RNA sequence: UUAAUUGCGAUAACGAACGAGACCUUAACCUACUAAAUAGGGUUGCUGGCACUUGCCGGUUGACUCUUCUUAGAGGGACUAUCGGUUUCAAGCCGAUGGAAGUUUGAGGCAAUAACAGGUCUGUGAUGCCCUUAGACGUUCUGGGCCGCACGCGCGCUACACUGACGGAGCCAGCGAGUACAACCUUGGCCGAGAGGUCUGGGUAAUCUUGUGAAACUCCGUCGUGCUGGGGAUAGAGCAUUGUAAUUAUUGCUCUUCAACGAGGAAUUCCUAGUAAGCGCAAGUCAUCAGCUUGCGUUGAUUACGUCCCUGCCCUUUGUACACACC
């Protein structure tokens, strides 16, 4: 029967959506990738030098599908963990804002994310349709 | 998945910018062993040079070394930003450089002797060998060794 | 700031052909295979321990019992 | 409404603190009701301590 | 075996014959018995559990500690250092990995290996401080079976810990080695070595 | 460490000495009797008083007792 | 006491910008909910204010 | 109307509200099927009522659980207790007495918390120490 | 040899020792249940345990 | 016997008073009551998608209805209740069962007589006396210091790594607080790599920040026993924020050098269940600044359930050449 993103494991669905977005030539990566920490909390760029932006976009799209609507600051709160503040106690450091802004604009160009009246951005019918389609892809991929 | 790695060509020692570097370490962390180059800067230099990140420094070829070397002396040519550079705005001539193994320590020494000569409080504190950035010294750094 | 251990390189940072015939020869007859077990015999550095360990899942040389991260649990194929 | 305070006015003594507090209870009510009787209700039956406030919201 | 149809499809292996509760759906609590008669009723393999993780009030009364599942007690004693003190899911994962590893080496259903190692590595005679200061010695006494279980678990986990410390082998593998070696009387095991030395010392101070 | 200090013991003693025909063996009925025939300020003290009253009533039922 | 110099230093913020409202002191001040009463006078007048020891 | 009731299960600060209806064997938590509980190693904890009772007991019964508050494992235990209590309450309300009593015998003979909420809750902290019932340190010199 | 014997406690004679952490019990053998000893235990015991003894001639003496 | 000068009692003692207890706050349990667009749920609308069977996961401040969870009022509930042991058979203790709860149910708040030459005149326009009261020890302004550094000691923080570091992905709380005669909490949209900047919009508060999408934690990979990708101190350069003003680095961010540190002697500190410990968040300091404190919650144990051996405390008996009382 029909299948939503809630019926598929998070990590596998996100990996498959990243792979599918990477395979097709859409979802342009900003020219400043390979450069950025992705947050003040981190101290190195992603280990996967190329393709990590697709993973982040997949995670963002799944997050907007699951939740009500999400802006950029909320994603900054979501991503980013604890900064090793040298010899001081760790705290919570918000993620980089430019990366998430570019992710949301790229998702807008792909048509998967729509601007919501209540502020932030919500899921769009076409994009959520592709999300269910690739959730089915992963689910019948499992067995 | 795995390769025999062509016995008889894998280098074990290298001399990049007149410092001996062991080549068996990962490329970025092997480059980290030269003064003025850290894991972040070496990682970015390796990324821009298109050499494999997970490769071993003792197994990449010679023109790879010279291309990496060329990238990491004039970074601004290869789209390394104005920031992320070691010494930016360069208060001798205003051109953002990046100091290296001998150059880093040497130029730090000229900056130190400039601060000594200028008779700044920071300079005389450096000349004395005391803490500079304004930390308490009643209990901090009470042992030379 | 000590010097007590006095450890050598003690690890094949790069695999060699004779070491390849080795890893393949006792790819069986090692009734339990893991990263630490593989490097215990001085023939693997530890990063390529995972490389050769994942490579053996090619023609069913060994079987997986659990594939959780941070380690691996493999038995000889029977 | 809570405030923690050190008891010693001079810092001397074993570290001892205290917590003063009140509670505020609100209990709002809204009425789909006529005009004059509602207002007359608001201007009657007032007790010191409890504070009454009225919003028309019409 | 009779896969029940539902709108939610639980995996078949989770549905097969589940009146046969297994520890990690892999090891059977039946076929596991305590060789020693003294330490029975202080090893809790009798009850079945689907996870080595239960929020049980095993520290309210005096002797409920025995009724805690023995594997659960091993998990609780693994999570012992300041750097890793509250982490118990990690301890459960480590114990699970140890159980599969022990299954690999000498199949000998790993719960039986755990029980046998606990039986062997527990001292039977110990010492107490009795010396009156100037004439201070040790004094030979006997140990409670509950303290035998406690001490065996303690040295097993300590040996695994200092075997894993700054070492290539994982904590699960070191724990599996210690459990396997303590299943027999192999003196290479740290826990059995401490047991033997402590019993010898108690013999020397009758 | 439950010892049932002066107040509950004395109140239960007076309760028995003035209301034995109405007291019963059950805790709940005697609790209601304690509520209605005596003005105990709080309710924890009421429960303690009723409990000791029931205990003394059971002791009396077993046989005659001092005091 | 030239008006240009007397009390010329800004006092928009900091330790001495606000006082105790009881004693005029600048030490041990309680700014919570706009009390602006120092701690000792707060301990004295809490019951009158509405604050009580409860737990 | 469809025979359906609502129960709940709590942990330290977790709370799972479970609606049980006469469905088709449909068990979802937070809109996701039970097989994908937030963690992974306490998954069997949340299957535990399923396997203790037997799935065929509730094959035409659907489960919807919303779990909020508390950390991961507290939430998991909350779903555990919520599902168990929902099954028991539904069987009491609409099925039969002996069925509910048999469910309670199967449950309470195993991890009593399955039907009874845990009594332990955190101890308030006190001045003079960084912990709820610990002191800071002494100097003596 | 290995003359390991077992002994089930029938009663516990309080807790002794300068530390106050050891106890004294009256154990009766699994065999010949009319033959008993008094023995010192270092750990939590109650009526029902089965101590393991490498000796049998020993009798407990109060630790001071 | 009790945690208790708590009781059973015996009695030149009888009746009493303060303390303890009782009492309040708080944490549990309430499918029992009252109710709720400032909290949630169901049915049904109006829709989105996937399935095609009527079903699943969603959106709407459209309607009807309900209070299980969320709230807060009146109340209920536990009183060691029942039973079995043990007790001059009395106070009471131990165990099991039913319970939500059986340590005084957990945690606290008040908390007696007598006293210290204990601290505070530096909190008070509380204050006696003494001092000063004009180039002032009053008040204000500028700049410096309270942070120096051959050294010792006390709270702590980060660490010495594999139960780990680093990458991604998962995504979980409860205490709070928040702008007016001032300029607070900040969502959202654009910029910047980040700190941050800008434009708008909410919130004088269960409405908005906020479901504070917090860390530890979990899954998959890189690393591989190398003072190493641990550790991040000490410095060099640059970019911003608060501030009249930041040098003697306020603080945040970017690149680099990366030191000591190998589980730490004598000795010594805290702690028996949601406890210790790990992990962070909020509030008080606050124009900016915590490694502090007060609270809160997450993950969550080992080992007791005893003793007077060390350090002390309570009662009684005894001795004293002690009473500024074994200093
Ligand atoms: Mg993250
Ligand atoms: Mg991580
Ligand atoms: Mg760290
Ligand atoms: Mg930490
Ligand atoms: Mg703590
Ligand atoms: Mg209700
Ligand atoms: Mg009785
Ligand atoms: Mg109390
Ligand atoms: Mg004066
Ligand atoms: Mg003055
Ligand atoms: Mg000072
Ligand atoms: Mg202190
Ligand atoms: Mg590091
Ligand atoms: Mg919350
Ligand atoms: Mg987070
Ligand atoms: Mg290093
Ligand atoms: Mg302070
Ligand atoms: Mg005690
Ligand atoms: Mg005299
Ligand atoms: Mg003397």
């Amino acid at each position: 029967p029909g299948v939503s993103v809630r019926d598929v494991p998070a990590q596998d669905f996100i990996n498959n959506y990243a792979s599918f977005l990477q395979r097709q030539g859409k979802l342009e990566v900003p020219g400043y990738v390979d450069i950025v920490k992705t947050s003040a909390g981190n101290e190195l760029p992603p280990q996967d030098s190329e393709g990590w932006f697709y993973k982040r976009a997949a995670s963002v799209a799944r997050h907007i599908y699951l939740r009500k609507q999400v802006g950029v600051g909320k994603l900054n709160k979501l991503y980013g963990g604890a900064k090793n503040r040298g010899v001081r106690p760790h705290k919570h450091v918000d993620a980089s804002g430019s990366i998430n802004r570019k992710v949301l604009q790229s998702l807008e160009k792909l048509g998967v994310v729509e601007i919501s009246p209540k502020g932030g951005r919500r899921i769009s019918d076409n994009g959520l349709r592709d999300l269910d389609r690739i959730a089915a892809a992963t689910l019948e991929d499992e067995e | 998945s795995l390769v025999v790695q062509e016995q008889g060509s894998f280098q074990h020692i290298l001399r990049l910018l007149n410092t001996n570097v062991d080549g068996n370490i990962n490329v970025v962390y092997a480059l980290t062993t030269i003064r003025g180059v850290g894991r972040r800067y070496a990682n970015l230099v390796c990324k821009k040079a298109d050499v494999d990140l997970h490769k071993r420094a003792g197994e990449l070829t010679q023109e790879e070394l010279e291309r990496i070397v060329q990238i990491m002396q004039n970074p601004t040519h290869y789209k390394i930003p104005a920031w992320f550079l070691n010494r930016q705005k360069d208060v001798n001539d205003g051109k953002d450089y990046h100091s290296l193994a001998n150059n880093l320590e040497s130029k730090l020494r000229d900056d130190l002797e400039r601060l000594k000569k200028i008779r700044s409080h920071r300079g005389i504190r450096h000349f004395w060998g005391l803490r500079v950035r304004g930390q308490h010294t009643k209990t901090t750094g009470r042992r030379r060794a | 700031s000590k010097k007590s251990h006095k450890d050598k390189a003690k690890h094949a940072v790069v695999l060699d052909q004779d070491k390849f015939d080795r890893i393949m020869k006792e790819a069986p007859t090692y009734r339990y295979v893991s990263v630490s077990v593989l490097v215990d015999r001085f023939k693997l550095g530890g990063s390529l321990a995972r490389v050769a360990l994942r490579h053996l899942e090619n023609e069913g040389i060994i079987k997986p019992v659990s594939k959780h991260s941070k380690q691996a649990i493999y038995t000889r194929a029977t | 409404l809570k405030i923690s305070t050190r008891k010693t006015p001079n810092g001397e003594g074993s570290k001892t603190w205290d917590t003063y507090e009140m509670r505020i209870h609100k209990r709002y009510i809204d009425l789909e009701a006529p005009a004059h009787i509602v207002k007359r209700i608001t201007q009657i039956t007032i007790e010191p301590g409890v504070d009454v406030e009225v919003i028309i919201a019409a | 075996f009779v896969p029940v149809e539902l709108a939610t499809t639980i995996p078949v292996e989770i549905q097969q014959a589940q009146q046969e509760i297994k520890l990690f759906n892999k090891w059977s609590f039946e076929d596991v018995e305590v060789k020693d008669a003294s330490l029975v009723d202080y090893i809790q393999i009798s009850k079945p559990i689907y996870v080595a993780h239960t929020a049980g009030r095993y520290a309210n009364k005096r002797f409920r500690k025995a009724q805690c599942p023995i594997v659960e007690r091993l998990t609780n004693s693994l999570m012992m250092n300041g750097r890793n003190n509250g982490k118990k899911l990690k301890a459960v994962r480590i114990v699970k990995h140890t159980l599969e590893i022990i299954n690999v080496l000498t199949d000998q259903n790993p719960l039986q290996v755990v029980v046998d190692a606990i039986i062997n590595s527990g001292p039977r005679e110990d010492t107490t401080r009795v010396g009156g200061g100037g004439a201070a010695r040790r004094q030979a006494v006997d140990v409670s079976p509950l303290r035998r279980v406690n001490q065996s678990i303690a040295l097993l986990t300590i040996g695994a810990r200092e075997a894993a410390f700054r070492n290539i082998k994982t904590i699960a593998e070191t724990l599996a080695e210690e459990l396997i070696n303590a299943a027999k009387g192999s003196s290479t095991s740290y826990a059995i070595k401490k047991k033997d030395e402590l019993e010898r010392v108690a013999k020397s101070n009758r | 460490g439950r010892v049932r200090t002066k107040t509950v013991k004395r109140a239960s003693k007076a309760l028995i000495e003035k209301y034995y025909p109405k007291l019963t063996m059950d805790f709940q009925t005697n609790k209601r009797l304690c509520d209605e025939i005596a003005t105990i300020q709080s309710k924890r003290l009421r429960n303690k008083i009723a409990g000791y009253t029931t205990h003394l009533m059971k002791r009396i039922q077993k046989g005659p007792v001092r005091g | 006491a030239h008006e240009n110099v007397w009390y010329s230093h800004p006092r928009k913020f900091g330790k001495g910008s606000r006082q105790c409202r009881i004693s005029g002191s600048h030490s041990g001040l309680i700014r919570k909910y706009g009390l602006n009463i120092d701690r000792q006078s707060f301990r004295e007048k809490a019951n009158d204010i509405g604050f009580y020891k409860y737990r | 109307t469809v025979p359906s009731v609502q129960t709940f299960g709590k942990k330290k600060s977790a709370t799972a509200v479970a609606h049980v209806k006469a469905g088709k064997g449909l068990i979802k938590v937070n809109g996701s099927p039970i097989t994908l509980v937030q963690p992974e190693i306490l998954r069997f904890k949340v299957y535990e009522p399923l396997l203790l009772v037997g799935l065929d007991k509730f094959a035409n019964i659907d489960i919807r659980v919303k779990v909020t508050g508390g950390g991961h494992v507290s939430q998991v235990y909350a779903i555990r207790q919520a599902i168990a209590k929902g099954l028991v309450a539904y069987h009491q309300k609409f099925v039969d007495e002996q069925s509910k009593n048999e469910l309670k015998k199967a449950f309470t003979s195993y991890d009593r918390t399955l039907l009874i909420a845990d009594s332990r809750r955190p101890e308030p902290k006190k001045f003079g120490g960084r912990g709820a019932r610990s002191r800071f340190q002494k100097s003596y010199r | 040899k290995t003359p390991v014997t077992l002994a089930k406690v029938i009663k516990v004679l309080g807790r002794t020792g300068s530390r106050g952490g050891v106890t004294q019990v009256r154990v009766e053998f699994l065999e010949d249940t009319t033959r008993t000893i008094v023995r010192n235990v270092k750990g939590p015991v109650r009526e029902g345990d089965i101590l393991v003894l490498m000796e049998s001639e020993r009798e407990a003496r109060r630790l001071r």
